């Protein structure tokens, strides 16, 4: 879950 | 009456992550050229959806304190912020970014998209309410970080943490109302009345989302 901002937060 | 040498770093590191903000020229080019058609108009708003929340993302990264919160509670404050930030910096696009042509075609797309009159007209009251703030761009900044960092969102697990990194900002907020609007009291009053205004979009759009069978499997997983 939460796969889109989990990635956004960790670029 | 001056904001403190603190008060200013924290200002500053705010209006600097608000600045980078620029709408892609991809993007306006499309509100100027594509067809007026209820599926092209929809296709635009979901493109500009789309690119906020990876403009409210990088936002939210250079937030003082931010990255000091638990992994679970940053996307927490994320989801929760997302749909209020996305409506605030609408109203600053569409009250002062967009030239005047540009920001009639896009109302005028707005309006087009087979999106109910029970979403758009709040919307649009909320802009014109916006506007007769006549904010500065310190508190479109100052505003966009106390939503953001709002402590009573669900599911997070230290509260006291994002309380601590909000009510800095509050006091900023009230001290830069002092210190250039001194003959209009009400004034931070009237700010508050915008955070209050914006939680109702929370509801809007949510119902928004449950009305479709238009279908944006994207955004649908960030709003939920
Ligand atoms: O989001 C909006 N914004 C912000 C925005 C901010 C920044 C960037 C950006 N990208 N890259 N750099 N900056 C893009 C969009 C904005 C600004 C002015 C107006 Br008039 C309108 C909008 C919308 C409001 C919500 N609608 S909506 O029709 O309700 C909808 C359709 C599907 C889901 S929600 C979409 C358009």
């Amino acid at each position: 879950d939460h796969q889109l901002l989990r990635y956004l937060l960790d670029k | 009456m001056e904001l403190t040498p603190d008060q200013q770093t924290l200002l500053h590191f705010i209006m600097d992550s608000y600045n980078k903000q620029r709408m892609p020229q991809e993007i306006t080019n499309k509100i100027l050229k594509e067809a007026f058609s209820a599926e092209e108009n929809f296709l635009i708003l979901t493109e500009m959806a789309t690119n906020h929340v990876q403009v409210l993302v990088e936002f939210t990264k250079k937030l003082p304190g931010f990255q000091t919160l638990d992994h679970e509670d940053q996307i927490a404050l994320l989801k929760g912020s997302a749909v209020e930030a996305m409506f605030l910096r609408s109203a600053e696009i569409f009250n002062k970014k967009l030239p005047s042509g540009h920001s009639d075609l896009l109302e005028a797309r707005i309006r087009n998209s087979g999106i109910s009159d029970e979403y758009i007209t709040p919307m649009f009251s909320f802009y014109k309410s916006i506007g007769e703030l006549k904010m500065t761009q310190e508190e479109y900044a100052l505003l966009t970080a106390i939503v953001i960092l709002s402590p009573d969102r669900q599911y997070i697990k230290d509260r006291e943490a994002v309380e601590k990194l909000q009510e800095p900002l509050l006091d900023v907020l009230q001290k830069l109302c002092k210190i250039h609007q001194p003959e209009n009291p009400q004034h931070f009053a009237c700010l508050l009345g915008r955070l209050t205004e914006l939680r109702t979009f929370n509801h809007h759009h949510a119902e928004m989302l449950m009305s479709w069978r238009k279908f944006t499997p994207l955004l649908c997983e960030i709003w939920d």
